[PDB]
């Protein structure tokens, strides 16, 4: 039979998923972005410098990302080398934002696919605490904490007003956690909210607020560095930033990282499904030199799951990366269907309703040299493993060591091409980002100490000529690119190719299936009216449909 | 029993919901467990698809006349509403249905308050404000992109605690948050008055915390509380304090219309 | 006998010297000496009455808020001003939140290292420590993992060889009785306390404009502008923010501070049998809730010869019996005029002539109540509440006793509260009851604003001729505070503060009677006269504030 | 790693300057004393008392000669040969002069130590003076306010630790990041001042709209500080004027504790 999941909740934006189910297993799927704004058209014909403040509003979950990509695109077109202090600031913002983003994804968006709050009511808090001995050193796993949490659930349920918890998948056959582990997870869900708040205080102190930072510029940043200045970015303000950076690590390492291994240990079959692609792309991120390079995180392209022969990408000006990217609208609600390089892209709406074999999404279909590609934390982790990045191998190994302690089994790289592997890649990213924050804060303090307070280089924009630029960024959900064409001093074309576009995009010009749609084939569905298993895999990609469609 | 809230997103970026995750009084966890019953919100709801639709219908029935309806995002009217379709139907239909039984209706953010960025430039989707879709209803507007979440939360609290909305201006914005121009309560006004202006980011005056008028500050034409309430409750954090001009995101015809560096009219 | 000096006494506010005569290892006689004077009473003279509060608040920054509030109350008393009820609610929230911070800091940062051995904590088993608190506390931060984190911080500090504030403490002293596990519990709670007291002061700051040293008072009410619909003023968003911090205090107070009080008592039961300072006790009612400077939430009274059954209630800050009883002497203090003086007739004329055991030896004056020595502060305020039959106080004491009984198998009688540990218990009970004050007054404010009352200030008139007098009472963290203002021709002609630590720390009086600190030390065993920890334990129980005592 | 040593001596102090540290968040006082510095002497927090804490002082002055930051709160009374503040039987001025000899840096925290403050006001009963006055040969860094925001102190110390020298100072040796500008030259109520929109009494309609407090006696026009920007307690929005009360000029010699609350400021 044919089912529809509309809306998919616990994502950003408006998503519809359709599935054909045959003999209790998904045989074919459709992903559909059901809302469009036309942000690419809204930003057209403006001064290049204005774009970032407008296109940041593509998404408020992945706030910061489109702002950063936009200024990088303008700087690319104009050939501007960003001051290193501006890079440090941009980097801290992106890393802190992404920390918030990933935590919220694992807990607020994803956990209730795996966690049954009703079952948590039956838990013994002492037994729950005992389960984590030698697994975590977190200071808020006591029986007393867990009892406090259990009592809040009890009170909510007692009130008869379940709110956001009403009509969840309590008792579903795919819910496998013991009562104790359900309670652990709910406690961590609530604790996560404080950690993500601290991450966003880092963002706010440099961005001027969050959501939607306001400290960027084509040419650098608007933060005025002056250790001796009143009302500006002085040592007191930097110390305040540092105070929040330092609060993130323990939760990330002792709770989020551990819970990731715990979920894997109880759901090991989810290491054997949810593969979306055999090709993966990530871009290097966190530039640290005066010439928009020297990235702290590596990027690259993996073809047919072969890490050993991957192609490294070490530059945001890499012509191999730039020339490979196109998007098609054959099965999307736009007029021009042939694959388009984004500098030549159009976005002409052509809604004609849903057709299984025709157009069924506002998301375009991106390809890299004609292939479908998964982006995001699974891609970025696999690329780092391919690069032989010791920090990534070590962090993955820590998760595996916990899993082994819990199950007696190990994890191989082959098992990472899965729903759980994708979740693991996200966790690993969040963990490694804490070192990014420490590294870049230290770099900023050191550089200011050498007497460099430069933050901004004023651009010039020729009033004749056509100039093309592309801004790459490794966003929480994967490789992001903004493509700006400047003609006669104004934006003549603007195209965003966003990570959720890669993953959620519908069948392409050759009717090949994108990652979401591919990942669902084979999914067992115990109850077609309540297809929890489908949502589990789709959530693993961290869908953001405002991003995907813009 | 806690007061019920139904939250519907139209052409939203989710920034208005995300504002809640920065809030401290209440925090989002205390909001949903203690202050309100969040009967419908797609970003946080355990239920999906048919189950979450059931939640909506049940809540509209159970709490008829009692719930606060909240909408973020603009509502697209072009081509019969197809630019935002949820469960196979235009969002404008979902919103009009929910508005029927609402005790109070709140447009959170500039998109729902006046169309915002989604309605800017050529307005590809014929995006309009919540008030434009609900001509017979009083819509409380809480603009900003996104607003400080307490501009919303204290409005809801006033309704709950004192049984009526806070005092509103002639754009139906709460006066406690939107009653004054930013420039008429800005700590850099002395620098404006003295002709002490930043001319470029990173210049000597900018690095002394001078007025950002000549960088394009829209404080002179933007109503809000950004200079006083500021953001994130850490102290000292709003765009101007960080070094960047106000862009006028609160204010129709300013944010998303004027260039960053375009100068404001001063009264 | 042997003579010892403890100078400075640390982990108090201000400058204190304690001397003791020791006979065969027991203190036989003691001297308390405040060693610093500023002359704050003289500094504030000859000013407009409205200006006093901002200056005399600087008597003390530990008990910030208190002298500010007492000063405006004294001016309002002189001028016959009835303070708006919203101003009372705001003043009350500030005082209760301040006192919460103050008491927590006293138990942990000032007092705990008299009873707690950090070296011993290094030997603790964190799991055993956590297990000791099962069925004693429901606090969420008593895990072995929390305790291990704390133990490792101590280990790192000791390993660094830079012990700082912990250097040369009384580690291994024979009067240290806690097991390793309980030492580690206490250090963990010492660190946790710092967050709770910070939250209490965020309440104070949001109404006061900052802390230390609030800046929202006035003779006539407060400077806070109540307008739920106003930008930049005290609106509903600001009140919600206040409430968010009020709500954060209770769990630590109830599940940590209250519990640790019982735990310390359980391990140190001999300290229920020493440290009695007086047989008479005074407190004033506090937290007025009407439009006429009365209807207090906490009762006051006077207990004589430890007889609760015959105490005298005090229900008004205009009580003539209270007012007329108070005098101060400087016979054994470094001032010129020595006969007992009522404070409206008081002088403060410095007359330093160095230390003499039988002459003058302190900058603190000697207060009496109808000629008797009196202890003030949390022991006094607890006993008065018990005498009043205040159920909230009896219930809160009973909760501490229940924990103590669980740990020891023994109960506590009221007789045992006239002691060093009874005094500590009184302070804890106070802190606990103050959380209900905060909820009550926050609710009252929200309700009153809802009825349409936004009034906060009554502008005073001050006659330009005539001489008139007022007194402002306040039940401060360390006990009954009074400021006494005489106005003549529109300016302050006399100002006298009689401060709770003045009552307790004052030297021998006009009749050479011994005040509470000095009396409390008689009988103290001293194992090691070079390291008289036992003396400091009793003195610290009074929460000395010598900037307060002397001013 | 070894932490930089600090010796803190209180003279005629109310303890408010120490208490400011208990409101700090960056660093918190627990992180200050465990991670940022080694607080080698501070009588409010020290486990040791009497002869033991005296030993700690002597040992620290020797071990860390040339390396410690000396901090003093409170005024120093010189009348009657120093007897208005005696610790361990000796005038505090003697303890301070001794400790100053080996100091790497010297900080007067609060208005009392910075310029005499309230304790030196009016008739000045004890002949109280500032730290700089007792240490004429030394450069004293002044961090005024009654008490200052603690981060005015902590970021000054951090600059010394991190970059090996004091922050830039004005001609009163106050750090410019905190004291470089008049409050009135960076006050959010300046528009109201400019428009003639003034509170006349507490609780009046203009007061309840957040108007300028000049006519209530605001001393912002004659007081240097960061109260309107850094504010207090790191909660946002909290300083005297924002709460509804005029600046009293507590930072500023000749203003705070001299002029009446309701006396009008001179405007330049
Ligand atoms: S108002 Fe701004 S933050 Fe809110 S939905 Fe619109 S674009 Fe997003
Ligand atoms: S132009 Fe902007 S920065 Fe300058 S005073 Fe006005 S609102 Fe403030
Ligand atoms: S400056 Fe103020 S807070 Fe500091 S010691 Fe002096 S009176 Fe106290
Ligand atoms: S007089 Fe005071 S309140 Fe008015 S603008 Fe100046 S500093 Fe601000
Ligand atoms: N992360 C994120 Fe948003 C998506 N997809 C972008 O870029
Ligand atoms: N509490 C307090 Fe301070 C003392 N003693 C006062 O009043
Ligand atoms: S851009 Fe918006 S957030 Fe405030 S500072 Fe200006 S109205
Ligand atoms: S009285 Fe002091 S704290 Fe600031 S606001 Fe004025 S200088
Ligand atoms: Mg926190
Ligand atoms: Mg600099
Ligand atoms: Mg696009
Ligand atoms: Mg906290
Ligand atoms: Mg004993
Ligand atoms: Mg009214
Ligand atoms: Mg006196
Ligand atoms: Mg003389
Ligand atoms: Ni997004
Ligand atoms: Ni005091």
């Amino acid at each position: 039979q044919r089912i529809t999941i509309d809306p998919v909740t616990r994502i950003e934006g408006h998503l519809r998923i359709d599935c054909e189910i045959e003999n209790g297993v998904v045989s074919k799927a459709w992903a559909s972005g059901t809302m469009w704004r036309g942000m690419e058209e809204i930003v057209k014909n403006r001064d290049p410098r204005d774009a970032w403040m407008i296109v940041q509003r593509i998404c408020g979950v992945c706030t910061t990302t489109h702002a950063l990509s936009s200024v990088r695109a303008a700087e690319s077109a104009l050939n501007i080398d960003v001051p290193v202090n501006a890079q440090y600031i941009r980097n801290i913002i992106l890393a802190a934002h992404t920390t918030h983003d990933h935590i919220v994804h694992f807990y607020q968006l994803s956990a209730l696919d795996w966690v049954d709050i009703t079952s948590a009511l039956q838990a013994d808090p002492t037994k729950a605490s005992e389960m984590l001995k030698g697994v975590s050193t977190w200071h808020l796993n006591s029986p007393e904490e867990f009892t406090k949490v259990q009592n809040k659930i009890k009170d909510l349920v007692a009130s008869g007003q379940l709110g956001i918890f009403a009509n969840g998948y309590w008792g579903h056959p795919a819910m496998k956690l013991p009562p104790e582990v359900n309670l652990i997870a709910v406690a961590h869900y609530l604790q996560a909210l404080e950690c993500q708040r601290d991450a966003n205080r880092v963002v706010a102190l440099l961005g001027g607020k969050t959501p939607h930072i306001q400290n960027l510029a084509v040419g650098g940043v608007a933060n005025p560095i002056n250790l001796d200045g009143l009302g500006v970015l002085n040592l007191e303000r930097l110390m305040y930033i540092k105070s929040f950076i330092d609060k993130l690590s323990d939760f990330v390492e002792q709770v989020y990282k551990v819970d990731t291994a715990v979920i894997a240990a109880f759901y090991p079959e989810w290491l054997t499904r949810g593969k979306g692609a055999v090709n993966y792309l990530s871009v290097p991120e966190f530039p640290t030199d005066s010439k928009n390079g020297s990235f702290l995180f590596p990027g690259g392209y993996i073809e047919n799951a072969d890490l050993s022969s991957y192609r490294p990408i070490t530059s945001h000006s890499d012509e191999y990366l730039i020339k490979g990217i196109q998007e098609s609208a054959k099965h999307s609600w736009y007029k021009d269907e042939a694959p388009q390089a984004p500098w030549e892209g159009t976005t002409i709406p052509a809604y004609d309703g849903w057709s299984d074999d025709g157009k069924y999404s506002w998301v375009k279909s991106p390809t890299f040299y004609g292939k479908t590609v998964e982006v995001g934390p699974l891609a970025n982790m696999l690329v780092k493993l391919a690069a032989g990045r010791e920090s990534t191998q070590n962090k993955l190994n820590e998760i595996v060591a916990i899993y082994q302690k819990l199950t007696g089994n190990t994890l191989e790289v082959a098992q990472l091409h899965s729903t759980l592997g994708r979740i693991i890649g996200r966790t690993v990213h969040c963990c490694e980002l804490q070192d990014i924050l420490q590294n870049q804060y230290s770099a900023l303090i050191t550089n200011i100490g050498k007497g460099d307070h430069t933050t901004f280089v004023k651009p010039n924009i020729p009033a004749t000529g056509e100039f093309k630029g592309v801004g790459f960024l490794e966003a929480p959900r994967g490789m992001l690119s903004h493509w700006m064409v400047i003609k006669d001093g104004i934006i003549s074309n603007y195209q965003a190719v966003v990570p959720s576009t890669w993953n959620s995009g519908p069948r392409n010009f050759n009717d090949d299936v994108g990652p979401y749609e591919q990942s669902l084939v084979g999914t067992p569905v115990a109850d077609p009216n309540k297809p929890l298993e489908v949502v589990r895999t789709i959530h693993s990609f961290d869908p953001c449909m405002a991003c995907a469609v813009h | 029993q806690r007061p019920p809230v139904i939250w519907i997103g139209a052409q939203e970026c989710t920034g208005c919901t995300e504002s809640l995750l920065r809030a401290t009084h209440p925090t989002v966890e205390n909001l949903v467990l203690e202050t309100i019953s969040l009967e419908y919100h797609e970003v946080l709801s355990a239920a999906f698809g048919h189950q979450v639709e059931e939640n909506k219908h049940n809540a509209l029935e159970k709490y008829k006349g009692q719930y606060v309806l909240v909408v973020d995002g603009s509502i697209p009217l072009k081509d019969n509403g197809i630019y935002c379709m949820v469960a196979g139907e235009p969002i404008v239909d979902h919103i009009r249905k929910a508005a029927e039984g609402a005790a109070a209706i709140i447009a959170i953010g500039s998109c729902s308050a006046w169309g915002g960025v989604a309605a800017a430039g050529v307005n590809p989707t014929g995006a309009v404000s919540l008030q434009e879709v609900l001509p017979g209803k009083t819509v409380i507007n809480i603009p900003g992109c996104p607003p400080n979440p307490h501009n919303f939360l204290a409005t809801v609290a006033h309704i709950i605690t004192y049984g009526k909305p806070p005092k509103l201006d002639d754009k139906n914005r709460p006066t406690f948050a939107y009653g004054r121009l930013i420039h008429e309560h800005c700590e850099r006004r002395p620098h404006f008055d003295a002709g002490r202006f930043a001319k470029e980011f990173g210049d000597e005056g900018h690095r002394e915390g001078w007025c950002l008028y000549h960088l394009g500050c829209k404080g002179p034409e933007t109503y809000g509380n950004c200079s006083t309430l500021q953001f994130c409750d850490v102290g000292g954090v709003w765009p101007v304090a960080i070094g960047h001009p106000c862009y006028g995101c609160n204010e129709e015809g300013i944010g998303f219309h004027k260039g960053i560096h375009q100068l404001a009219n001063v009264e």
